[PDB]
RNA sequence: GCUAAACCUAGCCCCAAACCCACUCCACCUUACUACCAGACAACCUUAGCCAAACCAUUUACCCAAAUAAAGUAUAGGCGAUAGAAAUUGAAACCUGGCGCAAUAGAUAUAGUACCGCAAGGGAAAGAUGAAAAAUUAUAACCAAGCAUAAUAUAGCAAGGACUAACCCCUAUACCUUCUGCAUAAUGAAUUAACUAGAAAUAACUUUGCAAGGAGAGCCAAAGCUAAGACCCCCGAAACCAGACGAGCUACCUAAGAACAGCUAAAAGAGCACACCCGUCUAUGUAGCAAAAUAGUGGGAAGAUUUAUAGGUAGAGGCGACAAACCUA
RNA sequence: CUCCGCAUAAGCCUGCGUCAGAUUAAAACGAACUGACAAUUAACAGCCCAAUAUCUACAAUCAACCAACAAGUCAUUAUUACCCUCACUGUCAACCCAACACAGGCAUGCUCAUAAGGAAAGGUUAAAAAAAGUAAAAGGAACUCGGCAAAUCUUACCCCG
RNA sequence: CUCUUACUUUUAACCAGUGAAAUUGACCUGCCCGUGAAGAGGCGGGCAUAACACAGCAAGACGAGAAGACCCUAUGGAGCUUU
């Protein structure tokens, strides 16, 4: 019980496709390229984690400042708490002072 | 499970008959010797040439032959339980008579020898387009002798020997699907004469029960 | 313990609920002092049911019937094949105005006919 | 039953008889009057704040002495704007995963099938 | 009619007439006994007694004495896989009288006689399950379940 | 998920689409206008930079309105921007004391005032702010006119205006229809505030009224296809005339 | 008619049948079987085609497609990739064995081309008439789609009009004149019925 | 040997992008889903509190629309806890992705369904063959606890040292927690499978880069500066507040109904005594027939009686012949 | 045995009718379980009414004597308007509220001991303890906190209200 | 009650059918004295000791049940009263 009786499909793993071969590619734009972009500049993902980072306080505070307007109230609802939450945690509790 | 779902273009495609279409019955006395006979070989006749239509590169003299070599590898097949090469063989109406009482058995079929040559008997062929197919049966007569020895589940003598030859005469009839183009001559069922000897009898001992009477009946005479 | 999945019907509820409820029968009639029901006669819907002698159409369609475009009538359609070849005839003439639009079939209002086309006043 | 397809076939063809005659009346009544639906009807908002498309009852009194007819609510306070936002967002959700779904089962397709990348 | 708005009638206004009625009614063997001249029908919830008056004479021309009808509940009882309770439709059911004396039996629409066809069957498939199983034959105890296939 | 837009716009974009995009271009820039009315619970710094006493240093200040809450009733006379304060108080003015709820009400009269363009005598609920107001506008007329929208705080007020300015577009002759020369003089006395007829229609309704009335003149029956398809019969049969 | 489940999984039995409800319950939910997605205008294959068994033990071996289920891409090869069952067994009879089908996927068969009996790639064009034909690459010859027997069963060659069956004469025959009046107003003028009351004004809201 | 075990999908999560959605007919604000009759009833109105200050009483962060920076600075504050700008500064912005989950996970979801509540509301569980089931005598097997195949032989935390030998001999006071100290007759635990508990600044240290400079504007700098690594748990109250839902039970009331044999006295908040109402005493029952009953014995039974139906009073309250009663156990 | 029973109201909603099913009913092959097919038919009951003005001091109790207080369930007229007909809905059951096929709760009519409706014992044995009854020598409260309980059916007094 | 007894029913026990619950660290689960977190089936010294059902009993397992309601503690609550 709680082990499989058969071996898994096995893992075929193509190294060599378009994504794992120009994998890296362009992170020296800002040295190669007179400076003219950031190699931050090429992060893709949430608007308030382009070229940042910070604890989860911090992502929730950045978070709620860029996009909580555009969020949807139940959504919204739970990031304020999650902020009140966070901040007595973090404020208050904890082994050192 | 008697008919598939109705109203359906797909219709059960069947690649034998069920039955012979004009039994073959031999004439009494015919082992001792190991008008009516030119209106049996004139109807013979008629059906060779519908087979020869479908198939022009074919020959009666040929067929005993040819018939041997099936007859003698269809039996082989269930020696080693063979049941892929004894379809091509054997019609799916003769499948299951081979088979089904030699599932859970071990059976050793040998061929020794044969005694007389090979006679075809009788070749007919069924109506035309049936249901768009015309079927060929011819009728071999074989006379030759047999080693059979069949062992029960765990292994142990049930009937027959290993070592003692008996004399076989059996009336093999074959099939062949004309219309099919990648149909073959397979052996479909056998004929039994009524005046055949009886077969050797089984090792074991039979008890054959009485009729079981509730307590408000009474046996009769 | 009541049950509020279950459709709300008139076998369900005390006796004023019960003979309030009806089925979505329409009305016939009202009902008078004394409880006494007046039954309309003009109120009462009347089948016209007309005369099936001598009639050559069947239920069902012969298979040799030769397939036919589906052409869906519109009211372009309809004005072309009902109104336009009147416009055309009078207009060669000469004798063509605004003013005799109701010759040609036109009507200007729906109120004073039986058949009202908007708002509809009759049954299928 | 003997035969049941002559069943389905009675109802086809009167259903396109009904097809035909409306079709007719339809059309006439375009010429006539220009309206799209015989039965009269208005775009209200009901108590809910949703827009429904209200079909028109006739009565015998009109609207504005109707005791039953006055007594339905065709406005929305500002209580029911916070409930169309959340249902909105409910919407949004649904069709979101319904969009990202449809993404992931193509992805496993073009694994299943590596030759329908042109 | 049903699924339509009647129009509404005022006083010395005209005639209500349907010219294209989907009113559609099923005749029905009673599930007790009857009287000779009483005949069963199943109409439909929004049809009056005084409308299927009209509808039989109207259409088939049927004279009627006496209309009675009563509204069937369907059985809300099963469930399905989920638990959820599934609902049999509800039915009216009418009883009609005739009138000039006739009275009405309900026929034998599946006769004995004219469900057997005297003409022969030719199916391929029906044939052969039935010939393989008459020719072939059952064990015989003598034998002991030694299979009989061999001629040895 | 996200919104494409942000909720607070969400309001902005319903007057661009439906009936709302139909409205005159005039009365949605009004809507969209939001000027911040004159103090009346504050008192104004009055200047944008003031030096702060205990670092000595030039620090810029702010003018934060008081909210002020306006009753319904207040809709039907002339309070002047005056209004009910809902706030917080200290008790004995000691920030270590409790903090009490206080509502400060104006105090309300019933006044009549005559309307030259008008020509008619109204019973306004108003209070001491609104006769100052009016007096130093020299009339009623003068008062509704100069007054903004966002300073009348008064929909009788802004509807008083649309009545005056219709009157003063329209030179409309039913002011002293008797004395032509006594209807000139009051027109000549306010031609200042002189707007065309088509804005003047507009001015101080809301948003649901400015709705209705733009579906009302958008009403119209449909035209019968009949009278459109003979349009078309018509000009075709010219045109092939010319052909031939 | 029957509004199958999102997952359900089609087979060689039609959906509705005895088996498939016995097969295919309605509380059933398995693993959906991922099918190649093929365009109704890129699928080629038709009942009555001659294809060739490329995969199995038949293969090589040339049939007519007898059934084709589009939602698994699977054609049926009458004859050919068959195993035996047993058909009509009780308890008493062990029943007869007969040759069953199994489905073929599309790319397990190749379409033949007529002239040479070879199985050859095909492609979709459009003659100068404007029909869209089925055109082999190698060889560019039009392969006629196959005539098979129609679904309903009926066939208009031989076919005899009922007691109940509207002739072909008097079902296109035109009796329509277009008219500005409706079926109400024409019915009654058909039957004579007068009317002379007229219709009230009502209020609707 | 059974019971079971095993599985890979259904779908989902977080982002990007892009501003969604209403109506075949018929029915639906009255008792919603009800064809057809005199309305004139109509929206607005500071959140509080838990909590922090180790009590608490002023006070205690809560998107308000440009990332960064100015800056946690000015400033505010039982000048305590903590709160906290602005001028000014000024960047990037190519949807179709995943070091996200894989049936106790991921949405609660196969579903707001079954079920529970008068209502508001609460809220599940699960599926698994194969190319083909129109191949069902099919897809072998081995794996938890629980059992069966196969009960047991002096003696003892059940084991260890051993031994020719299972036991007999010798030695040995379960575990966790909590405590000065537990074999403790202190705590928790029948058992199996799965799930279930250490999140981060300030400096400092260590290892690279560059060096009186460091850093991809801001900042730091009398060897500094930049970057990385490395430290801060889980479950549990009784409560408080806001907004809804509840008088179909019960408390009292309103409208209009119903019941009360016989005997005595005939006048009766009178007596005896059925129906009926209540529940004095005793036994039984105590996971019961019953989350308050049964049997007997009792109080009242023309009255301040009992009772059916509809309505009313709602939690900062109601209601109360005050028992701190009763307001859906 | 008969605690009932029959019916209406209320509630419930096809929940022991037929057929095919051997699924179960706290045991059990009939069915209350499954599928299919049947059914409850209006006279009873529910669903009512043109307007305006106007009228309506004198209970009920066998309503007659009699005596009351707590002072009571039942009524029109005038003028105008109005010629029309029998629709719609409830109708089943062994049933509802109590998680149950609960010794509980449950309005009214009639029967007042039954014409209607029901079965305390699965079989056996006849130990203790326990429960529910009957009978008892002689004594008769010596029991006990107390005449609790049972039996019999009675006297006097006190406290509190 | 002295002072209990007899019989019947239910229960009971046995046979057949159906089939709960609290409880349960593991148990191969004796007595005496002593000891010890101060009251031992498990430790020390002795004694006793083939194995395993069934029916009774209630001295012990500080028996089961309910994170003691008594008491105190908490800068934990709440109702009520007040100069
Ligand atoms: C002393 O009397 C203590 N046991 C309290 C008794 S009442 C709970
Ligand atoms: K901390
Ligand atoms: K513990
Ligand atoms: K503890
Ligand atoms: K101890
Ligand atoms: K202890
Ligand atoms: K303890
Ligand atoms: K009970
Ligand atoms: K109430
Ligand atoms: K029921
Ligand atoms: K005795
Ligand atoms: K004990
Ligand atoms: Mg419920
Ligand atoms: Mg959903
Ligand atoms: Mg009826
Ligand atoms: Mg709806
Ligand atoms: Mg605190
Ligand atoms: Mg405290
Ligand atoms: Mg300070
Ligand atoms: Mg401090
Ligand atoms: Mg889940
Ligand atoms: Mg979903
Ligand atoms: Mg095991
Ligand atoms: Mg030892
Ligand atoms: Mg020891
Ligand atoms: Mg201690
Ligand atoms: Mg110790
Ligand atoms: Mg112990
Ligand atoms: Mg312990
Ligand atoms: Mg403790
Ligand atoms: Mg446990
Ligand atoms: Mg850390
Ligand atoms: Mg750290
Ligand atoms: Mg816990
Ligand atoms: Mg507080
Ligand atoms: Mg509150
Ligand atoms: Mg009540
Ligand atoms: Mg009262
Ligand atoms: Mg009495
Ligand atoms: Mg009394
Ligand atoms: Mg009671
Ligand atoms: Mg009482
Ligand atoms: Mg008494
Ligand atoms: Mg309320
Ligand atoms: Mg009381
Ligand atoms: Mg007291
Ligand atoms: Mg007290
Ligand atoms: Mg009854
Ligand atoms: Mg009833
Ligand atoms: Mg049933
Ligand atoms: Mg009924
Ligand atoms: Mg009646
Ligand atoms: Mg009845
Ligand atoms: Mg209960
Ligand atoms: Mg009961
Ligand atoms: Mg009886
Ligand atoms: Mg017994
Ligand atoms: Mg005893
Ligand atoms: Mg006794
Ligand atoms: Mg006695
Ligand atoms: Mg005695
Ligand atoms: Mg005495
Ligand atoms: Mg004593
Ligand atoms: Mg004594
Ligand atoms: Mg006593
Ligand atoms: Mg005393
Ligand atoms: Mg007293
Ligand atoms: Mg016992
Ligand atoms: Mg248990
Ligand atoms: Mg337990
Ligand atoms: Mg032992
Ligand atoms: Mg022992
Ligand atoms: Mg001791
Ligand atoms: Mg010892
Ligand atoms: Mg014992
Ligand atoms: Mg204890
Ligand atoms: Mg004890
Ligand atoms: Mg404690
Ligand atoms: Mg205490
Ligand atoms: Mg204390
Ligand atoms: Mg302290
Ligand atoms: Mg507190």
């Amino acid at each position: 019980i709680g082990i499989r009786l058969t071996l898994p499909p096995p893992k075929v793993v193509d190294r060599w496709n378009e994504k794992r071969a120009m994998f890296g590619v362009y992170d020296n734009i800002g040295i190669l390229g007179n400076f003219e972009k950031h190699p931050k500049e090429l992060i893709r993902g949430p608007i308030w984690l382009r070229g940042w980072k910070g604890n989860e306080l911090q992502r929730c505070i950045r978070k709620r400042k860029m996009v909580g307007s555009r969020m949807f109230a139940d959504d919204l609802h739970n990031l304020n708490k999650r902020i009140r939450y966070l901040y007595k945690h973090f404020n208050r509790h904890g082994k050192f002072r | 499970l008697v008919i598939p779902p109705e109203k359906s273009d797909r219709s059960i495609h069947l690649a034998c008959t069920a039955g012979i279409f004009d039994a073959y019955v031999p004439p009494e006395g015919d082992a001792r010797i190991s008008t009516e006979r030119m209106k049996k070989t004139m109807a013979s006749q008629v059906s060779i040439r519908r087979i020869k239509d479908y198939d022009a590169n074919f020959k009666i003299k040929d067929f005993p032959e040819k018939a041997k070599d099936i007859f003698i590898e269809a039996h082989l097949c269930l020696n080693n339980s063979d049941h892929d090469r004894l379809h091509t063989l054997v019609t799916e109406h003769c499948f299951p008579d081979m088979t089904w009482d030699i599932k859970y058995k071990t059976v050793r079929w040998s061929f020794v020898e044969s005694l007389e040559p090979s006679h075809v008997v009788q070749v007919r062929c069924s109506s035309m387009m049936n249901q768009g197919n015309v079927y060929g049966q011819i009728t071999v007569r074989m006379h030759t002798r047999q080693t059979l020895a069949i062992y029960d589940r765990f292994g142990r003598l049930m009937y027959g020997q290993e070592d003692v030859p008996k004399d076989v005469l059996e009336y093999v009839v074959f099939e062949k699907q004309l219309t099919n183009p990648y149909g073959s001559w397979r052996m479909h069922t056998k004929i039994v004469p009524p005046w055949a000897p009886p077969k050797q009898p089984i090792l074991k001992t039979v008890m054959i029960p009485g009729p079981q009477l509730k307590p408000e009946e009474e046996y009769e005479e | 313990g009541a049950d509020r999945m279950s459709k709300w019907t008139s076998k369900r509820g005390p006796r004023s609920f019960r003979g309030r409820k009806g089925r979505g029968a329409k009305g016939i009639g009202f009902l008078t002092s004394g409880w006494r029901f007046v039954q309309i006669k003009e109120m009462v819907p009347e089948f016209v049911v007309p005369d099936l002698t001598g009639f050559k159409l069947k239920p069902y369609v012969s298979y040799l019937a030769p397939e036919s475009e589906e052409t869906p009538l519109t009211a372009a359609q309809l004005f072309s094949e009902a109104v336009a070849p009147a416009i055309e005839k009078d207009f060669k003439d000469g004798t063509f105005d605004p003013d005799n639009l109701e010759k040609y079939g036109f009507e200007p209002t729906q109120e004073g006919k039986l058949f009202q086309l908007y708002p509809r006043n009759f049954l299928r | 039953m003997p035969s049941p397809e002559r069943l389905d076939k009675v109802v086809d063809s009167m259903d396109a008889l009904d097809k035909v005659v409306q079709e007719r009346e339809d059309a006439l009544r375009l010429l006539q009057t220009g309206q799209e639906r015989a039965r009269p009807g208005a775009w209200r908002r009901d108590i809910f704040g949703r827009i429904i498309w209200h079909k028109f009852k006739q009565w015998v009194i009109p609207w504005h002495l109707n005791k039953r007819y006055n007594r339905k609510r065709f406005f929305a306070l500002p209580y029911v704007d916070h409930f169309l936002r959340l249902e909105r967002e409910k919407r949004a959700r649904i069709k979101a995963r319904k969009e990202n779904l449809e993404r992931k089962k193509a992805k496993i397709l073009l694994k299943k099938f590596p030759h329908l990348a042109e | 009619a049903r699924n339509v708005v009647y129009p509404l009638y005022r006083l010395g206004g005209p005639q209500l007439r349907v010219f294209r009625t989907n009113f559609f009614i099923q005749l029905v063997r009673p599930g007790v006994a009857q009287p000779e001249d009483t005949v069963q029908f199943r109409i439909p919830m929004e049809m009056t007694r005084v409308d299927l008056r009209n509808y039989l004479e109207g259409i088939y021309n049927v004279p009627v004495a006496a209309v009675r009808t009563r509204v069937q509940h369907g059985s809300n009882k099963r469930r399905d896989h989920r638990n959820v309770r599934i609902k049999k439709p509800d039915y009216k059911v009418a009883y009609v009288q005739l009138a000039h004396g006739q009275t009405f039996t309900f026929p034998d629409l599946f006769p004995e006689k004219d469900e057997s066809p005297e003409g022969s069957a030719a199916d391929d498939l029906y044939s052969m399950l039935e010939e393989e199983r008459q020719q072939r034959q059952s064990s015989d105890p003598r034998r002991g379940g030694v299979p009989s296939w061999f001629g040895l | 998920p996200l919104h494409k837009y942000p909720v607070w716009l969400w309001k902005r974009l319903q007057l661009r689409e439906g009936i709302c995009s139909r409205l005159p271009g005039h009365y949605l820039r009004s809507l969209e206008e939001e000027r911040t009315p004159t103090p009346v619970h504050y008192r104004p710094h009055g200047a944008k930079f003031k030096i702060n006493p205990k670092n000595g240093q030039r620090e810029r200040v702010e003018d934060v309105p008081i909210p002020i809450y306006f009753p319904p009733e207040s809709q039907r006379g002339l309070w002047g921007g005056e209004g009910w304060i809902l706030g917080q108080i200290y008790a004995n003015n000691d920030k270590l004391s409790k903090r009490l709820k206080k509502v400060w009400k104006p105090q309300l009269f019933e006044r009549e005032f005559y309307s030259e363009i008008l020509d008619k005598k109204f019973t306004v609920t108003v209070t001491m702010r609104t006769l100052d107001l009016i007096d130093e506008a020299y009339g009623l007329d003068f008062y509704i006119l100069k007054t903004p929208k966002e300073d009348l705080c008064s929909k009788f007020g802004m509807d008083l205006k649309r009545g005056m300015l219709l009157r003063l577009a329209r030179q409309d002759p039913q002011l002293h229809p008797e004395d032509p020369e006594r209807r000139a003089a009051i027109y000549d006395k306010y031609k200042e505030f002189a707007i065309p007829e088509e804005e003047a229609e507009w001015v101080g309704l809301t948003l649901e009224e400015a709705i209705e009335k733009q579906r009302l003149l958008e009403e119209k029956d449909p035209v019968p296809l009949f009278k459109i398809y003979v349009a078309e019969l018509i000009q075709q049969l010219q045109q092939q005339a010319l052909s031939e | 008619k029957v509004t199958l489940p999102p997952h359900y999984r089609y087979g060689m039995s039609p959906p509705g049948s005895v088996a498939d409800k016995r097969k295919n319950p309605p509380w059933i939910r398995r693993r959906p079987v991922v099918v190649e997605p093929i365009s109704d205008e890129d699928w080629y294959l038709f009942c009555g085609d001659t294809v060739e068994i490329l995969e199995g033990k038949d293969a090589g071996k040339q049939g007519k497609v007898v059934q084709v289920i589009r939602q698994r891409n699977w054609v049926v090869v009458g004859g050919l990739n068959t195993h035996y069952r047993y058909i009509g067994k009780t308890m008493d009879y062990r029943g007869t064995m007969i040759p069953s089908e199994a489905p073929l996927l599309h790319r397990q068969v190749k379409l033949v081309d007529p002239m040479d009996r070879k199985p050859t790639e095909i492609e979709w064009r459009f003659t100068e008439a404007g029909e869209r034909v089925r055109v082999s690459t190698r060889s560019g010859r039009i392969i006629p789609k196959p005539e098979f027997p129609r679904a309903d069963g009926i066939v208009p060659e031989t076919w005899i009009d009922g007691p109940k069956d509207t002739s072909v004469e008097d079902a296109l025959e035109r009796t329509y004149v277009p008219c500005l009046k409706t079926l109400q107003e024409e019915v009654m003028e058909a039957m004579g019925i007068k009317e002379t009351r007229k219709y009230k004004k009502v209020y609707w809201y």
